[PDB]
């Protein structure tokens, strides 16, 4: 009982953190006081406490939303309305959204009688107030309280909504345009056709554009409702007027929502009206519009009329892409190149080698490394269809020119991408041409590149197998371990560490162990305690006999060096390996 | 024609004010009740109107203080490490959202966003202590009661709600809430950003005229604005005379304007100073939406949104100083960022001047008056008398000679009640409230 | 006994600091005492043997330090030899200095940190370090701990007796390291004196002697530097504390080299940075690099943001 | 006519000019 009176005196406080972690456990205080005590005297203390911060109210809103049972259940849930209503008026948008969410949540608890008695009047008060924050918060409650009321109440609610969507501020108007779709989803179809379409058109033709750019999503959610014999009589004019808008924001929001538009309006209306609008979008005057449009190329063509797919593609879409590829804006090419590939498995090998391959080579000679990165990463689509021979005849210039430039970020990227290419292309061509690049990276100057190639060796070996490993992979690095610089020697040790656990115990014991023992005598101490670390890591795969025969005496020697770091690490090794 | 009658005075009463006593901006509310005044040093003050007590109708209430809060503290920007300042440049009132009254505020490099709210309730009682603060024994607790809210006196507060800091290289000098209660802009001397009111960690540069080699600075931005009815028309000024009018519909980056209002300079005036006396100072739109005043140093000019190469009207503020220009340059008074303000319904203009004069030209009747703000020669409910300046020696008991004006009391900032005729001229240290003579 | 738990505690501290999270005052006090009792042994001149990776000014730019660690190999695999300047306008100066001192305490042999000119109580108070301590810790105790710790830092460093490293320049009253061994380091560096010249002087392309604009130290010319170099039997002098556009710059007939390690100094000059890699054969090299892309900064992006679509 | 022989106006907006560093 004492902690209860502790917590109670933390609501009224002067520290935001103490108030926060006291308000977090309101359920405990409620269970302490009880149902009657809470409903009688607690909530009136939470209704007026609007002297607070963002996160305090943000937690209080959810906590109040979850009290549907501490107050008693579906008889007194209508006693949490004052505090949530008084939360639905604050200015911080996140608090308003949490309050609206909790209101929609607890709306599923009132009896329909209690619904029509108390909840609907709450909607009328909130959607008829003066402070436009109230109306904004009320815009999104009709969806959860519509279906379970009487007819006259339904008419009243629709009248309120139509009085909302014609407000004189822009914020109310836009926050009603948003929920237009969620509201129209539940309206009966005749009521939809009669009332929703006029408000929808009035919105879509509003004087602002921050209000027009939501009518597009409204159009998607509405067109997913009407029968096919109406999508042209009611919706399509609005859409055709949107796809030629004067403010690029609406054009963008049309582009970004193109595949859903197609799915909804159906392939007939797509093939009839969207393709010309699609081209008009792709030849836009702004950058971001072309960005979105080009980004949406593949999925668009991949859902056209199954019969006339290839015809319309080859007849209309390809010249637009042939123009796009030679653009001057970076992001446009960066977007297009990464998605263009999906056209080959649908155009077929002949049309591919005829048209696509020319601009593939035109892309692979770009100047912004991101373009080449995308077009190299996304090669599986064309490799599955036309074979990697004709492309691999010329890919090597791209990879080589990419993996030698100045800024090491792109080198790191191509090293990250190398495993995919090697696993997708073939091992013979790899060992014939590319195999020197990994060895050239292993001794790179920038440490990050060295670690990248280090992990790349493991990935490549586990991809192919240890046979090709002991064929064309380890011996050379062990030979390289005799460089004049110590960093490359430690790098060879790193490769041994990352490779031992996969290159087979026999191959390890027969090839790398003598190298480790020889490296254990390097003059500089860095290599020596790194050798200690390597032995500690590699111990498990070895045998106890090998340990006792060679490793243990080396550890005893290394525990006696002139410095202290190797001593410490060798003590650690002996300890956690039971070699003490 | 209307008459102006001294009706109040505020602030200091002496003539020995310190540095942080110089009223540096004055901006009425949207309705007209409140009236901010952010003098130097950051001490934003807020004057509420005494609402109309229905017992007295004609006497529209005088102004009383409502709150007070420091805006900006001194600072040191170790990166450049010189003198980050504590001035107040531009106050702007967001519309009515709830019982609060928000308002932006800006020193030279960081825009806050304050809030003015009211509190009239408090809790009384505890469960671990008594009201005295003397703790009871943690075992003596036997019953539990919850703190309740009991009425109290009225109280206000001003908590910094957001801070849009650290984005501008040079000095911010303009703000404008947009048209849709969601965005706004803020134009430094070479860039322009476009914030979002509820996101304090991003921006969107939208205009940049910085030459690659910083040797050739030709134009600098001096004021921006939006359109009071359009969502996509901001009209940032310049420093050589031009007033570009971009359009955020054609292309996102509005470096490609859609108009260029520019006077075709006349060789009959350019002798030694046109390039410095032809710099715009504050480009204001009009409550209608069409005209757009631009008070330069020597002449108010009313442009039009449908006539590029020429103004519709023109007025002269203190044209008798075109000879004194030379001497005025000798004490840096030739550089002085003045400001104007429209009528509530586009019928009258006004602008500050030298020696506590503030003319107000007229749109329809082309008449122009010249008042004078001074505490001594007047009393509440008196009537002001139009003064008269004289260029030559014709000084006959009703004028003030040109060689007697004190170019040290400059009425820079003014205001105008958005509906009625209660102007608020802000002198070097006071906040005169010349009310109209209601009849 | 205590050594094992202390090493584990230091490992936890380093792991936590690696994601930019500060510590508590008790931890700072314990680490400062340990650093005191460790650094009290090392003399003014310190002979650290090759291999080593020389560094330069970091000036509190933590992300640049992380980029350096990603470029020149993670500690303690690669040795390091810093040249002070962990303060003056870094965004995370306290994090940088505590990371460096923690690495020094845990790896008292691998790493060696010299003394900078800017780490003096008045200098850190003026140039934002005191402000950073106030705004992050809520008091000035940690600043005092760091300032008193700064006294124990060695003046210079030596590599095989040929490569001489110091924060700034030389002094007219100092002729060889024998006076350096005689000089006391347990005192504040004044605005005048041989130590001030050691920490504040600079080499100049022009001849003669000039006064540094910073109000302290005197700029030694080519002649004095060359006479010192051939008198002491050295090959070159490695210095820092001078911003250069191309990261590193040879000077005075390749005798004195200037090294910077804070790319894009003060976030506006937009320079480059490099670290002099030193090998066992003493074939000095350089590894230029650019500042790492960061996150969280207020972006003035010409590209449209997500709120304006 | 005027006698402040000059042909520049970088005076009022001075800090907009270099004032670059240090």
């Amino acid at each position: 009982l004492y902690p209860i009176a502790v917590l109670i005196d933390e609501l009224r406080n002067e520290d935001v953190q103490l108030r926060l972690n006291s308000i977090k456990k309101l359920s405990t205080i409620a269970l302490a006081l009880g149902v009657e005590r809470t409903r009688s005297e607690l909530l009136p203390f939470l209704t007026d406490t609007i002297y607070d911060e963002d996160e305090v109210l943000l937690a209080l809103a959810e906590q109040l939303g979850t009290f549907t049972t501490l107050v008693g259940g579906p008889e007194y849930v209508h006693c949490l309305l004052p505090p949530l209503e008084s939360l639905a008026t604050v200015e911080e948008t996140v608090v308003r959204d949490k309050a609206v969410e909790s209101l929609r949540a607890i709306s599923h608890e009132h009896s329909p009688s209690d619904l029509e008695a108390h909840f609907v009047p709450l909607v009328k008060r909130l959607a008829g107030g003066d402070w436009f924050t109230s109306r904004t918060s009320a815009c999104g409650l009709f969806s959860v309280c519509y279906p379970r009321v009487s007819s006259a109440v339904k008419a009243e609610l629709r009248q309120y909504f139509r009085n909302l969507c014609s407000d004189d501020t822009p914020m109310v108007r836009r926050a009603a345009a948003s929920k237009l779709g969620e509201f129209a989803k539940v309206l009966e179809l005749d009521n939809v056709k009669s009332e929703i379409i006029p408000m929808f058109s009035n919105l879509a033709s509003d004087e602002q554009d921050s209000v027009r750019l939501l009518a597009v999503e409204a159009c998607v959610n509405i067109a997913q409702l009407l029968p096919q014999e109406d999508l042209e009589a009611l919706v399509m004019p609005t859409l055709r007027q949107a796809a030629e808008d004067k403010s690029w924001r609406v054009r963008y929001m049309v582009a970004d929502k193109f595949t859903e538009l197609q799915k909804a309006v159906g392939p007939e209306i797509t093939k009839t009206d969207l393709v010309p609008a699609f081209q008009n979008l792709m030849k836009d005057c702004e950058a971001e519009v072309r960005a979105a449009a080009s980004h949406k190329v593949k999925e668009f063509c991949e859902n056209l009329s199954a019969d006339c797919r290839e015809n319309v593609i080859m007849s209309q879409i390809l010249p637009c892409i042939k123009e796009l590829v030679s653009d001057a804006n970076q992001h446009v090419k960066s977007a297009l190149a990464s998605v263009i590939m999906g056209l080959s498995p649908i155009l077929g090998k002949d049309n591919t080698i005829e048209h696509l391959l020319p601009l593939f080579l035109a892309q692979l000679k770009d100047e912004c490394p991101e373009v080449r990165l995308n077009i190299i990463s996304n090669l599986d689509c064309v490799n599955e269809v036309i074979g990697i021979r004709q492309l691999s005849q010329s890919l090597l210039p791209a990879i080589v020119e990419l993996a030698e430039d100045a800024k090491w970020r792109v080198r790191l990227a191509i090293i990250e991408y190398m495993p995919l290419l090697a696993g997708q292309l073939g091992v013979e061509f790899f060992d014939e041409k590319l195999n020197s690049l990994c060895m050239a990276w292993l001794v790179d100057h920038v440490y990050a590149i060295r670690e990248a190639a280090t992990s790349n060796l493991k990935k490549l070996v586990e991809k192919f197998g240890k046979e090709w490993a002991h064929a064309t992979i380890i011996p050379k690095v062990l030979a390289m371990s005799g460089d004049p610089n110590y960093l490359h020697r430690m790098t060879t040790l790193f490769c041994i560490n990352v490779l031992s656990e996969v290159c087979g115990q026999d191959i390890t014991t027969k090839h790398m162990l003598p190298t480790v023992l020889r490296m254990a005598g390097d003059p500089v101490a860095n290599v020596r305690f790194n050798v200690a670390k390597s032995l500690q890591k590699i111990g498990p795969i070895l045998d106890n006999s090998t340990l006792q025969s060679e490793v243990k005496p080396i550890l005893e020697k290394l525990t006696q060096d002139q410095d202290v770091d190797v001593k410490y690490f060798a003590q650690e090794a002996l300890t956690v390996l039971s070699l003490a | 024609d209307i008459q102006w009658c001294f009706s109040q005075v505020k602030g200091a009463v002496d003539d020995d004010v310190a540095e942080a006593d110089i009223i540096s901006t004055v901006e009425f509310n949207h309705s007209g009740e409140l009236l901010a005044t952010g003098d130097k040093g950051g001490r934003v003050v807020i004057f509420q109107q005494e609402q109309e007590n229905k017992i007295q109708s004609h006497s529209r209430g005088e102004y009383n203080v409502y709150s007070t809060f420091q805006s900006h503290e001194p600072e040191f920007d170790y990166l450049k490490s010189l003198e980050i300042e504590e001035k107040i440049n531009k106050i702007r009132w967001l519309p009515q959202k709830n019982a609060a009254q928000f308002l932006l505020s800006t020193n030279d490099k960081t825009i806050k966003l304050w809030k003015i709210s009211e509190r009239d309730k408090r809790p009384e009682g505890y469960n671990l202590k008594e009201e005295d603060g003397r703790y009871r024994d943690p075992t003596t607790v036997t019953t539990l009661r919850v703190p309740v809210f009991r009425p109290m006196d009225l109280m206000v507060e001003a908590s910094p709600r957001r801070i849009f800091a650290n984005a501008h290289t040079y000095h911010i000098n303009s703000i404008s809430i947009n048209s849709d209660y969601e965005t706004y802009l803020s134009a430094d001397d070479l860039r322009i950003n476009l914030w979002h009111l509820e996101i304090t960690d991003r921006s969107f540069n939208i205009v940049d005229i910085k030459p690659a080699n910083m040797e050739e600075l030709t134009e600098v931005i001096t004021a921006a604005e939006f359109h009071p009815n359009s969502c996509n028309t901001f009209v940032y000024s310049s420093s050589k005379g031009t007033i570009r009018l971009c359009d955020m519909r054609a292309s996102a980056l509005c470096d490609r304007h859609s108009k260029l209002f520019e006077e075709p300079e006349d060789p009959s005036n350019r002798s030694f100073f046109s390039e410095i006396i032809s710099s715009i100072s504050d480009v204001k739109f009009s409550h209608s939406g069409r005209y757009m005043m631009t008070r330069d140093y020597l002449s108010v000019k009313i442009w039009d949104l449908n006539m590029e190469n020429r103004p519709v009207e023109t007025y002269q503020v203190h044209e008798y100083l075109r000879s004194k220009l030379c001497s005025l340059y000798e004490n840096d008074c030739i550089f002085d960022k003045f400001e104007c303000c429209w009528n509530g319904s586009d019928s009258v203009v006004m602008t500050g001047s030298y020696n506590n004069f503030f003319r107000m030209f007229d749109r329809n009747t082309k008449r122009d008056i010249t008042l004078e703000a001074s505490r001594e020669n007047n009393k509440p409910r008196t009537v002001l008398k139009p003064r008269k300046v004289c260029a030559s020696g014709k000084r006959k008991k009703d004028e003030i000679s040109v060689d007697s004006l004190d170019f040290n009391k400059k009425i820079l900032h003014t205001a105008w009640h958005p509906k009625e005729n209660i102007i608020a001229v802000a002198t070097t240290n006071n906040l005169y409230i010349f009310q109209d003579k209601v009849n | 006994m205590d050594e094992k738990v202390f090493t584990k505690e230091l490992d936890q501290w380093i792991e936590q600091l690696n994601e930019c999270k500060q510590l508590s005052e008790s931890q700072v006090k314990s680490l400062c005492e340990k650093a005191k009792e460790i650094l009290t042994k090392e003399s003014n001149v310190q002979e650290v043997r090759c291999p080593v990776t020389v560094c330069g000014d970091v000036h509190g730019q933590f992300h640049d330090l992380m980029e350096l660690f990603r470029i020149g190999g993670k500690s303690p695999d690669t040795n390091y030899l810093f040249m002070g300047d962990y303060v003056d306008r870094g965004y995370y100066s306290v994090e940088t200095v505590t990371l460096l001192v923690a690495l020094k305490v845990r790896y008292r042999e691998r790493i060696t940190i010299l003394r900078g000119n800017h780490e003096s109580r008045q200098i850190t108070q003026v140039y934002g370090f005191y402000d950073e301590c106030l705004r992050k810790y809520g008091n000035a105790n940690v600043w005092k701990y760091f300032t008193d710790l700064f006294d124990y830092l060695p003046l210079t460093a030596l590599v095989d007796g040929q490569i001489f490293c110091l924060h700034g320049g030389l002094s007219p009253s100092i002729d060889t390291l024998d006076h350096i061994r005689a000089l006391d380091r347990l005192q504040e560096v004044p605005h005048e004196g041989p130590m001030c010249d050691l920490l504040w002087s600079d080499p100049d392309d022009r001849g003669g002697w000039g006064i540094s604009p910073r109000g302290a130290g005197y700029t030694f010319g080519q002649d004095i530097s060359e006479t010192f170099n051939h008198a002491n039997g050295l090959t070159l002098v490695s210095r820092a504390h001078q911003l250069v556009m191309e990261g590193y710059n040879w000077c005075h007939d390749r005798n004195v080299v200037t090294i910077f390690s804070a790319p894009n100094y003060c976030y506006r000059c937009g320079n480059q940075a490099a670290i002099m890699e030193l090998d066992d054969t003493l074939k000095y090299s350089f590894l230029q690099f650019d500042p790492a892309p960061r996150r969280g900064e207020p972006h003035v992006t010409r590209r449209t943001p997500d709120y304006f679509l | 006519n005027d006698y402040t022989s000059q042909m520049y106006s970088a005076k009022p907006y001075a800090h907009i000019l270099s004032v670059p560093v240090s």
